[PDB]
């Protein structure tokens, strides 16, 4: 078998192909995950150099790995499928042998470790892919919000956001989101989210998706009509 | 040892990009073109074969234009050779899954499933990628017509209409154009076949230098037929759409 | 290019060598060693204030008798600590009783040589294992990606190390007690740490015969932090 | 230079770069040194510290009640070896009731060192042995290089500046040859000639590591106040 | 899994004040055909130990062919091979007893039933039995087959403990294990007249004499021995 | 275990399993759930050796759970019975073969029927509007032959059922402590807590 | 052997007698029958002994694991489970195993029965062995679930009594446990022949046995 | 058809004292009715102060032992020359047994020596790998011969105090070493009577603090 | 116990004058338990029949497995595969599990699309083909349906003539099995044109 050694050290203490995994996630669509006191959102960038697009069949963004769990992803769109699918086996596999869903922690450390497991194995490449992962554990009403990426690390998050301009949306989120009082409403979440979107989106039409994730199984995808009518709320208080 | 002559074929560049991907994204650019439209009663494929002899046997000759199963067919734009072994993969795919759940496998699944063939090749094994784009159009009862694609990064997306191989920034933006939701099928043949004759390298478009290809519910009553264009078919529809 | 196992002209193992550079990138990690336990603390070091600093688990209980903090590309630490809890409870399973800190660290310390053309490339974590058991007492040791293991009575690992390692010559004597070993290990990381340090940016944690391995709450941390302040204002 | 990227390539001058890197880590060791009598055969070893916290790293190692040895490079590789001469001297017991010649043992050394000098992939080990032992016939002491040679000697020393140890007991060849039934005079002469490799420190309690066998001796080692009698 | 065919009856032993001896007859029996009357069932091992085997013949020159293969590969890189490092009994009975074990172990085992004699390097008798089961034991005299039920009676009238065997001449000895021989030749089915006999002493080495025969054999009375009860023509 | 019936009536499918589990001559217990949901539309009951039922039914659950996760979509109750039978027919010529006979009720929304399969463990299938395993069609059967139609109400299958149960509990040597009776329709699955 | 375990109002009792047999022969009077697998997980033992200890042994290993892994417990539940798919690994090859994996949760108190054919049950009340039967007598006209702490650890002694008496292959010894929220709570080991006795003039049972 | 297993007879015998422990067996090996060695050694000393016996079918019993031994020496070479405690033996020994599950080693087995507190321990093994502390165990062919008569003389089990009639035990005195080798004696010159595969010699080993001593005596030849 | 004859079922097959007629009961049962009167076992792959009698469980799975190799042939061949060619198939396809078989009696019918010829083949359960001119039998009904084909078939019949003699042949064989009956199906087969007919019989 093809067994050489493609991430390795270099005189300096980096591995190359780890870091350039990374460019791939900072050229990648921008993902945004914000949770609320009793919820987290989902937001994703659709790039519009793509019209002509079916949007029924094509690939979504967010991804359901369990009733309870989603993942989101900001990367090389083909690696995030393998991810998913190892995820959602893991979900069903757990359930399986000890009877429980997965908690949010848990399967974060598990996709983490799959792609920690790339960094150091023969004849294989890193995932050039970062994901945000989030829910709420069985039985219980404290959101979750994890990020992992290409290196195999893995943290939990207030609000977060990867991909390309990540760097812009992260600076309007630290100065906007409140620890001492998060957004107490489902409302306040989704509209902290989609204005964190519109410091880098370009036009607040078909470029934005909101996923709304509620305890106990409850998740939702927001429709265009949904998200736009935020879209022109939160402009017309702009114009002030 | 051997590592001197290992091209590594499953890397990224600093810019973080996999460089054989790149560059057989470059080769297919060069191929044929193969456009793609779906309509509401139907859906159109459509090839140019590329710089052909009067010597070459038409009639038995297929380069672009494959079946997978009855409700799904594929267009090619890149290496042939490459196409048919994923082609077989896939035809196997449809099957084992008709056997298993006893229904026709839906079109999605069975794009993924390519998809994440031609994925494992730029991640492991140190082997190139396959030269390969595909347009898929088939026909599932949730969906109902479907347009795909899929290119060697192992990536694919659903389209209204689409283009692959050569020219495909001037195809598209014609596409965009003239493309309009309540279209039918005898609309879309005309466009596919339009864009062509604007987009192509040749002096003229004729029906010696075609693969043209339907898939309509025009079946009697609620099921769906495949229609492969033959010559003299594509000759009479290129008189009808007054191209010759 | 070159093997991955391949030897320096001055007979050093390239990889190994550069593994080292990438722990010394890493965030720090400090453990002290008395006779009434082992301190071991920790550098977080949040990218971001919207990171929820308590899920940065840079210190890490191994078994009831044994911690570990780690030092460099944490993900890499996470088969090593799967393998020594394994270690640990597989050992307990086939002889009835504890392991010794000395056994356990030689069991992870055989997974870093274990990579070639087994895994691709060394480790890039450095690890400072802390514990007690019977026959050796409190212990402190230093797991490197060579392989290599050394015994420690204080040791300081990552970006402000051989700082550290300076003012933990100085400090360190036979008769510290651990209530002197933790107000030490705050001192010492205040003094390396970018960022000024509290309850929430860094880690406190102790092994003892009697509670075993405890992580120290934010509650408790922040108490000797302020006991830190007063006794240097004293003079 | 464009023929050390790997083991498994000779120079225009017939050498193997690899090997002779792996030669070089064994210089950079600390100093340890072995000496045999007709009836005992001891290891001295100078123990190396990373600092004053740290402690004095391990340099010998049991292989069985007859049979041991002293390091001098990287220790995991000596663990590896060690762990085969353990293996072996195993084998030879439960198979043959038979404890394993320490001539033996140095000849499964060269051919297992030999393995990772010729194959693509693999490294060789870098580490230098010196395997002490009591057999059949009486005492003796290996030298054992990773270009897989293996050496039988009165004496020897391994690591840095271990020339001056190495000349110390070519001169009294013919004295410590002949301490036969006298234990604590051999180590004497071992202390002796590990002191000639000294440089600005000094043989401390915690520094020195001793080790001896014999005709009614089993494999023993000695380390803190057991050796302080010698300093 | 499978049958013997070939076979060898009993192999006798006994130790004595410098030594051993052992013996076995030189026949191969095919069931109750007598088969091969030249067949040597003692086989030396240098010039200190002798292997005697009992059972399937065919397993035997299997044996024969590792022990000779033995004696080759002490040999390798070995300037003591016919000195200090020269073969012993019990490394030899070790290896077999290894061998024997491991082969019952995977179900396959070597049919045979074997006693390895000889004389150790510090001049110390070695006697040993080992079987198709890996079963180990050891005696004053060891006897397999036919031999445990008859021999060992007759030669433990000799050696009955340990504390007998400095008091036994080599004399004694093999006058005890030649009427043991004559006594199986009358006895067991399966048995020859013509036998091997092998003494290991510490002081005067390894002797072995081939080609013996069980002579001085009682007959005479058989004339008198007339039907089976009433009958006396 | 021992008795597993099915009835396919106009607009719902109606499983009933029995509860006891029996380990030598002793009954462990007499409340168990011969049963698990594949999907929101799609119940299974089993019986078979010991063990093999559980793991064997726990196993087609999670992967048809997989199935909808990955797709978004919940898969016909054909499709499911075929995707099983397939698993059993697989199993039977394996090294040790999993000794299990199961009834698939389902409601398939797009065709708006229940749907009823039985399938056995050498992977035999068929579709019907009623259907048992082991001896329980033996004495059920011709009860079901006499009074089944087509469009039937929930109500009357399960007095229909009741009837077999009584017949079951009559002519039995076994005592099987009872069933416990399961509904599938439009709305999903939900249990008769009183029977 | 015969085993009991019941889930009550104050958590769950667990009762075992201490004989083992090999064919007629009494080969232990004091068989430990119980494992304490951690302070809040009790696991019985019916069958072949070398079985019971070593796959009860090997999942209290795993129940360690899941708890350093976690930082939490493992759940009744899940530990079952985690037994019966081990026995499921060696499905027909011949183990002889019957336990009841007994322990207190945050669903609060829980008990399974798992077997060598990995059957795995939930439960109030079970009992295994050769003497299960004898034990299910007593306690199906006896139990409730307002039992106190004293009558509960008492009528889980008293069936295992009736059952070492009918049955030849139970006896012994008599080991109790108890269950709460803050772990299990060993009851000591009583001999059966000193507490016959004593139950008879107490309770005035066993009249047909003279004494 | 092969049978790979074998009947060797013999019997053992371990006692726990307060201070000490004592491991014992008779020396005769056999094969149906005949005699292999009268003086085939059966309880061996493995080091660590723990001394060890596996009765019944020999081959296995060798093999176990001759593990075992390795084992103790692997541990030393592991965990830094550490002492092996007697618990940490018995749980060792069951993982040596349980790995030949499905191809038993054919033996009785029991260890003997000291528990961490100085007293006395005496572990008994079923050949699949159950096992358990004892204070009194015989084991073998003789095993059902000599351990009531044990239950009686070391635990004074249906032993009562003259007087009470049956309403006070006779209470549980410990016995010395001089006392239970007159017990262990006994036993076997009872078994040695009774039972065929008995007799010959009989070896004891006693362990203390002190180390592991060894006494020997003759039993009967027929 | 025996596979082949658990479940019961029973195939004939005929030539006629240009057509073939190939019909099956319906029963599927468990040994006495008669379980569906509805269980068909002839089937098609285009133009050409299989009917497939034995074990219930090998009849589908082998169904299904030619589904999936006839359309494999026709993607890639670019016509429907003919009776000839197909009966290879069988034989190959049963011949792979020579060791471990497919408890069947398969019976191919069809007329080959370009000779215009009728076609009738026979297997055992591991590949043996026999190609017959007159009929082929298969079931636990197959010495009586060899009784009535020997006696009542006639070279050369009409399609409508064809049909009477198959049905009867099969219909007085059934009723004298007890693992056979409960329905038939007779299928009559002309080069462009099918015509399936379900039978009136006892149901006990
Ligand atoms: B009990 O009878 O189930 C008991 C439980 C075990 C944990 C000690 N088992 C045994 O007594 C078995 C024999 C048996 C008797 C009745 C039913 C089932 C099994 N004996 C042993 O497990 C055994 C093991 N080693 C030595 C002697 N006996
Ligand atoms: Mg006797
Ligand atoms: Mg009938």
């Amino acid at each position: 078998g093809y067994d050489r050694a493609l991430s390795i050290f270099s005189p300096d203490g980096h591995i190359f192909q780890v870091e350039y995994a990374l460019e791939a996630v900072k050229r990648g669509t921008c993902a945004v995950g914000v949770k609320g006191k009793n919820c987290v959102v989902l937001g994703c960038e659709r790039r519009s150099t793509l019209k002509l697009q079916d949007t029924r069949i094509t690939p979504s963004k967010v991804s359901k790995i369990d009733s309870h769990v989603v993942l989101s992803f900001s990367g090389l769109n083909a690696d995030s499928r393998i991810l998913i699918e190892k995820a959602r086996v893991e979900a069903q596999s757990h359930r399986l042998t000890l009877e429980d869903p997965v908690t949010v922690e848990y399967l974060t450390r598990y996709v983490a470790g799959v792609q920690q497991r790339y960094t150091q194995s023969g004849g294989v490449r890193p995932f050039g892919v970062s994901t945000l992962i989030a829910g709420f554990d069985p039985r219980d009403d404290e959101p979750k919000l994890y990020q992992t990426e290409p290196s195999g690390i893995y943290s939990s998050w207030s609000a977060q956001t990867i991909g390309r301009n990540s760097k812009t949306v992260r600076e309007f989120l630290e100065k906007n989101y409140d620890r001492k009082e998060p957004p107490a409403t489902v409302e306040e979440c989704v509209k902290l989210t989609v204005r964190s979107l519109l410091e880098v989106v370009q036009t607040g039409a078909k470029n934005i998706e909101i996923t709304v994730v509620k305890p106990d199984s409850d998740i939702v995808a927001l429709s265009s009509e949904e998200i736009n009518q935020y879209v022109t709320q939160i402009e017309q208080e702009k114009q002030e | 040892g051997s590592r001197r002559y290992d091209s590594r074929t499953t890397i990224f560049s600093p810019e973080g990009r996999l460089y054989q991907v790149e560059y057989a994204l470059e080769s297919i650019s060069h191929a044929g073109t193969a456009i793609g439209i779906m309509a509401s009663d139907g859906i159109v494929l459509a090839a140019e074969r590329k710089v052909t002899s009067t010597l070459l046997e038409q009639d038995t000759s297929t380069e672009k234009l494959y079946k997978l199963n009855d409700k799904i067919a594929v267009a090619v734009a890149g290496l042939t050779a490459d196409a048919e072994i994923l082609i077989n993969t896939a035809r196997i795919h449809a099957q084992n899954y008709l056997k298993t759940y006893n229904e026709d496998i839906p079109v999605e699944i069975l794009v993924r499933r390519l998809s994440d063939i031609k994925q494992g090749y730029t991640q492991h094994g140190g082997l190139r990628p396959f030269g390969v784009s595909f347009i898929y159009a088939g026909y599932d009862d949730r969906y109902g017509y479907q347009l795909y694609t899929s290119n060697p990064s192992g990536n694919y997306t659903g389209w209204k209409a689409i283009s692959v191989g050569a020219n495909t920034s001037a195809a598209q933006t014609l596409l965009q154009m003239d493309y309009k939701d309540d279209m039918k099928v005898d609309d879309a043949i005309e466009l596919a076949l339009k864009t062509l004759s604007k987009t192509t390298d040749s002096s003229a478009l004729t029906y010696d230098r075609l693969e043209f290809a339907t898939i309509r519910k025009g079946a009697n009553d609620g099921e769906v037929y495949q229609k492969i264009f033959k010559p003299q078919e594509i000759k009479d529809i290129l008189v009808k759409t007054g191209i010759t | 290019d070159r093997g991955v196992s391949t030897f320096s002209p001055e007979g050093r193992l390239f990889q190994v060598e550069y593994s080292l550079e990438a722990i010394k990138l890493g965030s720090t990690a400090i453990g002290i060693a008395t006779k009434e336990g082992v301190v071991l603390g920790v550098e977080k070091r949040a990218t971001s204030p919207l990171l929820e600093s308590d899920s940065i688990e840079k210190i890490v209980e191994i078994d009831r008798h044994i911690g570990c903090a780690m030092s460099g590309l944490t993900a890499d630490a996470r088969s090593m600590i799967e393998h020594a809890r394994t270690a640990a409870v597989t050992h307990n399973l086939y002889y009835d009783e504890d392991i010794n800190v000395e056994s356990l660290t030689q069991s992870v310390c055989d997974l870093a040589l274990r990579f070639g053309e087994l895994m691709s490339r060394p480790f890039g974590v450095a690890l400072l294992i802390a514990g007690h058991d019977a026959d050796d007492g409190y212990q402190l040791f230093h797991a490197e990606p060579s392989g290599t293991f050394y015994r420690y009575n204080a040791k300081a690992i990552g970006s402000g190390s051989e700082g550290a390692q300076a003012e933990l010559l100085n400090e360190w004597h036979s008769s510290l007690t651990l209530k002197e070993a933790e107000l030490l290990v705050l001192k010492i990381l205040k003094q390396v740490m970018e960022e000024k340090l509290d309850e929430n940016n860094a880690q406190l944690s102790c092994i003892t015969k009697q509670d075993g391995f405890k992580i120290y709450d934010n509650e408790k941390t922040a108490e000797l932090i302020k006991e830190l302040k007063e006794k240097e204002a004293a003079e | 230079n464009n023929y050390d990227g790997d083991t498994v390539t000779f120079s225009p001058t017939g050498r193997l770069f690899q090997v002779e890197y792996a030669l070089e880590a064994i210089k950079q060791g600390s100093v340890t040194v072995g000496l045999r009598s007709n009836t005992h055969a001891v290891l001295v070893a100078l123990k190396r510290n990373a600092d004053e916290l740290s402690s004095y790293q391990k340099k010998i190692i049991k292989c069985d009640e007859h049979m041991g040895l002293s390091l001098a490079g990287l220790a995991p590789d000596a663990r590896v070896l060690s762990n085969y001469l353990r293996q072996q001297c195993n084998y030879s017991s439960l198979v043959f009731n038979r404890k394993l010649a320490v001539e033996r043992a140095g000849h499964l050394l060269c051919d297992k060192a030999q393995k990772n000098t010729q194959s693509y992939g693999g490294r060789p080990y870098g580490v230098g042995l010196l395997i002490i032992g009591y057999d059949k016939s009486g005492a003796h002491l290996l030298e054992f290089q990773p270009s897989g040679n293996v050496t039988e000697l009165y004496g020897t020393a391994i690591g840095a500046r271990s020339q001056g140890a190495k000349t110390y007991l070519e001169r009294t060849l013919d004295t410590f040859i002949k301490i036969d039934g006298n234990p604590d005079e051999l180590i004497k002469a071992g202390v002796e000639a590990i002191s000639q490799s000294l440089r600005d420190e000094s043989l401390t309690v915690d520094n020195l590591s001793i080790a001896i066998v014999g005709k009614d001796t089993p494999f023993t080692i000695y380390d803190g106040e057991a050796v302080a009698k010698y300093i | 899994t499978q049958q013997p065919i070939v076979t060898g009856t009993s192999v006798i032993s006994m130790k004595y004040d410098n030594g051993v001896i052992i013996a076995a007859d030189n026949l191969g029996s095919y069931g109750s055909l007598l088969r091969f009357n030249g067949v040597e069932r003692l086989i030396p091992v240098g010039d200190n130990t002798v292997v005697g085997i009992s059972g399937d013949i065919s397993d035997m020159q299997h044996i024969e062919r590792l022990l000779k293969d033995l004696v080759t590969e002490n040999a390798y890189d070995n300037p003591l091979a016919d000195a200090e490092e020269a073969l012993e009994p019990s490394y030899i009975f070790e290896y077999l007893a290894t061998v024997m074990y491991q082969r019952r172990s995977k179900m396959n085992p070597l049919w045979n039933a074997i006693i390895v004699a000889g004389v150790q390097s510090n001049g110390d008798q070695f006697l040993r039995y080992v079987n198709l089961l890996g079963v180990t034991y050891s005696s004053p005299t060891l006897a397999t087959g036919f031999g445990a039920h008859m021999a060992n009676p007759l030669l433990r009238k000799v050696v009955d403990r340990e504390s007998d065997i400095p008091k036994t001449t080599v004399q004694v000895a093999e006058e005890a294990i030649v009427n043991a021989m004559r006594v199986l030749y009358y006895r067991d089915a399966r048995s020859s007249r013509n036998f091997s006999l092998a003494i290991i002493d510490k002081n005067t080495g390894l002797t072995f004499k081939k080609n013996l025969q069980v002579e001085n054999m009682k007959w005479d009375f058989a004339k008198d021995i007339k039907g089976y009860g009433t009958q006396k023509i | 275990m021992d008795i597993i019936l099915g009835i396919r009536v106009q607009d719902s499918v109606i499983l009933a399993s029995s509860k006891a589990v029996t380990r030598g001559i002793s009954v462990l217990k007499d409340s168990d759930d011969k049963t698990r949901q594949l999907s929101p539309h799609t119940l299974m009951s089993f019986a078979g050796e010991a063990g093999d039922t559980v793991q064997f039914a726990e196993y087609i659950q999670a992967n048809i759970q997989l199935y909808s996760i990955r797709e978004d979509y919940e898969l016909s109750p054909q499709a499911v019975s075929s995707f099983v039978r397939q698993e059993l027919a697989k199993s039977i010529r394996s090294r040790r073969p999993y000794q299990v006979n199961v009834l698939i009720g389902g409601y398939d929304k797009k065709k708006n029927k229940p749907e009823l399969y039985q399938i056995d463990y050498l992977g035999t299938k068929v579709e019907l509007p009623y259907g048992a395993h082991g001896y329980s069609g033996f004495y059920t059967f011709s009860l079901l032959d006499h009074h089944y139609r087509p469009d039937m109400t929930t109500e009357e299958g399960l007095d229909l059922l009741k009837l077999c149960v009584q017949e079951l509990e009559k002519r039995m040597p076994m005592d099987f402590k009872g069933v416990i009776v399961k509904i599938v329709d439009k709305d999903g699955i939900r249990q008769v807590d009183d029977f | 052997t015969t085993t009991l375990a019941f889930k009550f109002q104050h958590g769950v009792i667990v009762a075992v007698d201490s004989r083992a047999t090999a064919g007629s022969y009494i080969s232990s009077l004091r068989m430990n029958k119980v494992i304490e697998i951690n302070p809040y997980l009790l696991g019985t033992m019916s069958g072949c002994a070398a079985d019971c200890q070593y796959w009860e042994r090997l999942l209290a290993k795993e129940c360690r694991l899941y708890y350093l892994r976690n930082g939490e417990r493992i759940s009744v539940s899940a530990a079952s489970k985690l037994l019966s798919n081990m026995m499921l690994q060696y499905r027909g090859m011949g183990l002889s195993m019957g336990s009841m994996i007994c322990g207190w949760d945050k669903k609060g108190p829980g008990l399974y029965y798992v077997d060598d054919n990995g059957t795995r049950l939930s439960g109030q009340m079970f009992s295994t062995g050769s003497g299960n039967t004898y034990a299910y007598g007593v306690l199906d006209s006896n139990y409730k679930w307002d039992l106190s702490v004293e009558d509960a650890l008492y009528l889980g002694k008293r069936s295992i009594l009736a059952a070492a008496h009918r049955d030849a292959y139970s006896g012994g010894s008599v080991n109790l446990y108890h269950v709460t929220e803050d772990g299990w709570i060993y009851h000591g080991n009583h001999d059966v022949g000193e507490l016959f006795w004593k139950v008879k003039e107490e309770e005035g049972s066993f009249n047909n046995v003279i004494g | 058809q092969f049978n790979p297993y074998g009947d060797n007879g013999g019997t053992i015998l371990g006692i726990a004292g307060e201070d000490f422990a004592v491991l014992a067996g008779d020396t005769r090996n056999i094969t149906d009715y005949s005699i292999n060695s009268r003086y085939e050694p059966k309880v061996f000393d493995c080091g660590d102060n723990i001394v060890m016996s596996a009765n019944g079918f020999a081959a296995d019993g060798d093999a176990l032992v001759k593990r075992f031994k390795n084992s103790v020496k692997w541990y030393h070479f592991d965990h830094n020359d550490k002492k092996l405690s007697i618990n940490s033996a018995a749980r060792n020994i069951q993982h040596l047994l349980y790995s030949r599950r499905f191809f038993p080693y054919y033996v009785y087995n029991i260890i003997a020596g000291l528990d961490e507190d100085g007293k006395g321990a005496v572990y008994s093994f079923d050949p699949v790998g159950s096992y358990q502390r004892e204070q009194c165990r015989a084991g073998g062919a003789a095993a059902s011969l000599i351990m009531p008569f044990l239950d009686n003389q070391v635990n004074f089990k249906n032993q009562y105090e003259p007087g009470t009639n049956g309403k006070v035990k006779k209470p549980l005195k410990y016995l010395s070493v001089e006392e239970v080798i007159k017990l262990v004696r006994d036993s076997f010159t009872s078994a040695t009577e009774r039972h065929i595969q008995v007799g010959d010699g009989l070896e004891i080993l006693i362990v203390t603090k002190d180390g592991v001593r060894k006494e020997f005596y003759e039993l009967k030849r027929d | 116990s025996d596979p082949s004859s658990i479940n019961g079922g029973i195939v004939v097959a005929m030539t006629g004058k240009d057509c073939v007629a190939i019909a099956c009961d319906l029963r599927l049962g468990s040994q006495s338990l008669g379980v569906s009167n509805k269980f068909e076992k002839i089937f098609h792959y285009g133009h050409v029949f299989l009917g497939i009698t034995g074990l219930a469980t090998d009849v589908t799975t082998l169904n299904e497995m030619f589904r999936y190799k006839t359309n494999l042939y026709k993607l890639k061949e670019e016509r429907a595969i003919e009776p000839e060619t197909f009966t290879q198939l069988v034989s190959s396809s049963l011949y792979e599990r020579r060791f471990g078989p497919y408890f069947v009696g398969p019976v191919v019918a069809g007329i080959n699309s370009k000779s215009g010829k009728p076609f009738i083949a026979g297997f055992d359960l591991i590949g043996c083909i026999d190609e017959a001119k007159d009929f082929i039998v298969s079931g636990t009904a197959s010495d009586q349906l060899f009784g009535m084909c020997e006696s009542l078939y006639e070279p050369n019949l009409e399609p409508e003539d064809l049909f009477e003699t198959i049905s009867q042949a099969l219909l007085n064989a059934a009723d004298r099995d007890a693992l056979s009956g409960w329905g038939a199906v007779v299928y009559i087969i002309k080069k462009d044109e099918v015509v399936k007919r379900y039978l009136k019989m006892r149901q006990d």
